RNA sequence: GGUUGCGGCCAUAUCUACCAGAAAGCACCGUUUCCCGUCCGAUCAACUGUAGUUAAGCUGGUAAGAGCCUGACCGAGUAGUGUAGUGGGUGACCAUACGCGAAACUCAGGUGCUGCAAUCU
RNA sequence: GAGAACAGAAAUCUCCAGUAGAACAAAAGGGUAAAAGCCCCCUUGAUUUUGAUUUUCAGUGUGAAUACAAACCAUGAAAGU
RNA sequence: AAGCUCGUAUCAGUUUUAUGAGGUAAAGCGAAUGAUUAGAGGUUCCGGGGUCGAAAUGACCUUGACCUAUUCUCAAACUUUAAAUAUGUAAGAAGUCCUUGUUACUUAAUUGAACGUGGACAUUUGAAUGAAGAGCUUUUAGUGGGCCAUUUUUGGUAAGC
């Protein structure tokens, strides 16, 4: 009475796994095919030189 | 209209609001992995319209069509809307779809479609059927709807409907008008009195004309008119164009 | 585009069912050449001695040729005049006229007098457009008839004036 | 009356296993036309198996 | 939160282990918030225990 | 690129108003012996593409139109809510900590896309 | 809404607008516009054999229902039902 | 309780990613529906009913058949849109691909379907975290009068209701 996505989704990523251990096998590398969650972000050097930043004040009322 | 009644109603289908498929019976014809083959025959003015028609969700895939306009190439150059040619067009795509599948293996077998036009006995339209059935296809009929069909009794007139096929309702008919006021006969038929071709003749022409249709069904193309890009150019000169913001917000 | 007669309808209402309604069936038969059609009551009101489904009354259609004649003939117990309404927004016209023996008939003791009341319908041609079952359309507004259109015919064409 | 407390706490002591999926699933209840023929389709493809390769 | 409790192994009272940061096991944390102290521990801190 | 046959998604495709459409194609229109169906050849049937037409149909363009559909540091991190305290208040209910997060509205932009077969200055 | 002898608040006929404001044996809520409404045409599948499944459930009964298989049929030009 | 077949088995009162389902809170009423309290007159525009009657030109009665030209206000049994919390499924060896065997089903067609032979794919083999082993069977005791709290609530003015 319905279809379902997810499945055939899951299908998609097992082709992208075929493909995957199949290049690492012809060029020697680690194929790294297991998925990961979102990680803590790295470092990084900001500097405003275009916007000095502003003041807020919480005054509202 | 008020504003709340445009905005509650939905639509129907675009290919149900004009007016051309009933979807009742589509749903019947289509849903019976195997593709599903369909003949759709369809009568217009001057034209007569056969084609095998499967089935995909893409949204339709057609395997072989003939038309009115290709009989000329086989000898009936003459009343091309009536019960004959069309009988002569049922033999055509008939020899046309077998032959691509080389059967020319059980049979091959074809469903009937109509359309909207209204199912009385002797109608023009299953004179495509019993074509398709006389060329090889399984197509599966009852003799009800044939002309012939006496609705007193459960029989049929092989020899009525053997002179429907030769255009025997047509002949019949120019031998009321030959003797009878010459003045409809020279309004009508106007085709056939250039050419000469008297009545008997008419028999004639429909029986080599079957055995054109099973010597050579393999479509040549018509060659064309002048190209694609020619031909777009022309119909460019016509079609006007959509408008700018900036040249509509000074108008 | 020009203003062609449709087609022509003939009525007749009779309060009761029996000889009455089958002989004044045998009126619009001779008149028009076809075999009428009859009417059926659709619910009962009581105050006119009707009740449901009784086929109250009798009516006939004509289209053609042959109508203009009936209409020719009709018009002229109205004398050339009609009044000044009697015509629809659509475009349509009709008059009742009393005593069917001033159009000239047989007397008939056994059938007597009846009361036909006449209805004319006007259309272009192109009218297949809506009454055709594929491909069903709407008629432009700028085919559509109107009440004026029926008004310039119809004093041009018989010589009448409207009137008032 | 009725009240289903405590119900949950009593359920989840054993918890809730699930029916653990065999291989080759009954034929008891798919459709017997396809039945009849697979009744002949393993017939064969023993035999088969049985003389060709050995 | 009581299922979250035992499957990063805080059995008993003053128990601690060590947790991976990532996505999925920050909203472990995220339920158990009235039940648990946790921080950014140093190389000192490691080292002693 | 324009039409035709069969469609998919089913208003960005509807609705209302005017305006244009060379070509081919659809359409209106011509007739009533046969098949057939009516009160009525108007629908439906057959016959002719011959006598006539773009007036409609349909196709396209426009309208500070109605509607619809995508977008928004728009409404608004507001409403509402999960969890926490020996927090406040006589209560009604309200603050704070860790979380999730709307809607109408407002404004901007849009007005069918497309699959197969065939035929066309 | 606009028109038609008697004819009017309501008879019959005509046309335009008309997303369901009607009807579907009955309570209520769902469902339905070339139909599941309305009017006609032919009919008995409201049949035979007994299994499988869903609802209340101990996954026992009873009632009600769903999808097939083997027979014979009804309708339709046909797919089907 | 007695145990049995085995010993990383694949499971979990949990999250994440990828998709499903829902129609309460809030929003909405110049986007349909929508009560309520009270009702003034309409003798063939009804007749639902009651007693009567040697009949039907038949009386006597009652709820009234009818709202006839009224307004404004909402809702647990009104809706276009629609959170939170809870909820279904998937994250692979029984899986993926290549080659062609079986059949009395299916197709115009060895085309499909279903199950396979032979060959290839290896420990990051297909998210996180945990696992005082996992799987399974027999057999039997007691119990089948429950109460309290926070939050969401129905009846009751309000109850240690």
């Amino acid at each position: 009475i319905k279809h379902s996505k997810c499945r055939q989704e899951f299908l998609e990523r097992v082709k992208a796994n075929a493909a995957k251990r199949a290049e690492a096998k012809a060029q020697g590398v680690a194929v790294q095919l297991k998925r990961q969650p979102a990680q803590p972000r790295e470092s990084r050097i900001v500097s405003t030189e275009g916007n000095v930043p502003q003041t807020l004040a919480p005054v509202p009322y | 209209k008020s504003s709340a009644y445009s905005s509650r109603f939905q639509t129907p289908f675009r290919r149900r609001r004009e007016g051309k498929t009933d979807y009742y019976q589509r749903k019947r014809l289509v849903t019976q992995n195997t593709p599903k083959y369909r003949l759709v025959v369809r009568f217009t003015n001057k034209d007569i319209i056969c084609q095998i028609i499967s089935s995909t969700i893409t949204g339709d895939v057609v395997l072989a069509a003939a038309y009115s306009h290709e009989l000329p190439r086989y000898g009936i150059t003459h009343g091309l809307t009536n019960w004959a040619a069309a009988y002569a067009t049922g033999l055509l795509i008939a020899r046309r779809t077998l032959q691509k599948l080389g059967l020319d293996p059980r049979p091959f077998k074809v469903f009937l479609d109509i359309g909207l036009q209204r199912t009385t006995t002797g109608a023009r339209v299953f004179g495509a059927l019993k074509g398709a059935s006389d060329g090889g296809l399984y197509v599966p009929h009852s003799e009800n709807r044939f002309p012939g069909w006496d609705f007193e009794t459960e029989e049929i007139d092989p020899e009525l409907l053997r002179s429907y096929i030769f255009g025997g309702h047509v002949s019949q008919y120019m031998e009321e008008l030959a003797d009878d006021d010459e003045e409809r006969f020279s309004e009508l038929f106007k085709g056939y009195l250039a050419d000469d071709i008297d009545a008997d003749s008419l028999e004639d022409i429909y029986t080599s004309a079957h055995e054109a249709i099973r010597a050579d069904p393999a479509f040549k193309p018509t060659e064309k008119k002048f190209t694609k890009e020619q031909y777009a150019a022309e119909s460019k000169k016509y079609r006007q164009t959509k408008l700018s913001k900036e040249e509509r917000a000074a108008r | 585009r020009d203003l062609k007669i449709e087609k022509l309808v003939l009525n007749i209402s009779v309060g009761e069912s029996g000889d009455r309604l089958t002989r004044a069936s045998k009126v619009l038969e001779q008149l028009s050449g076809q075999t009428p059609v009859q009417s059926k009551a659709r619910y009962t009101v009581r105050t006119f001695g009707i009740r449901r489904n009784e086929k109250i009354a009798v009516h006939v259609t004509v289209r053609g040729p042959k109508a203009e004649e009936i209409l020719e003939r009709g018009l002229k117990v109205k004398e050339y005049q009609l009044r000044d309404r009697n015509f629809s927004a659509t475009g349509n016209f009709g008059f009742g006229i009393d005593e069917h023996i001033d159009l000239g008939i047989k007397y008939d003791p056994s059938i007597g007098i009846f009361g036909m009341d006449f209805y004319v319908v006007m259309n272009r041609p192109g009218a297949r457009v809506t009454r055709r079952k594929r491909c069903k359309g709407t008629v432009g507004n700028s085919h559509k008839t109107t009440k004026e259109d029926t008004v310039s015919w119809f004093k041009q064409k018989y010589d009448a004036d409207v009137l008032d | 009356n009725h009240t289903a407390h405590n119900q949950t706490r009593k359920a989840h002591r054993n918890g809730i296993k699930k029916p653990k999926t065999y291989k080759y699933p009954s034929l008891k209840g798919v459709d017997p036309k396809f039945r009849r023929n697979h009744k002949h389709a393993l017939h064969g493809t023993a035999k088969a198996l049985a003389a060709a390769k050995k | 939160p009581r299922k979250v409790l035992q499957l990063l192994r805080l059995t008993r009272i003053n128990s601690g282990t060590f947790v991976k940061v990532t996505k999925a096991t920050l909203e472990l944390l995220k339920l158990i918030e009235p039940y648990v102290a946790y921080g950014y521990p140093s190389y000192s801190t490691i080292r002693q225990l």
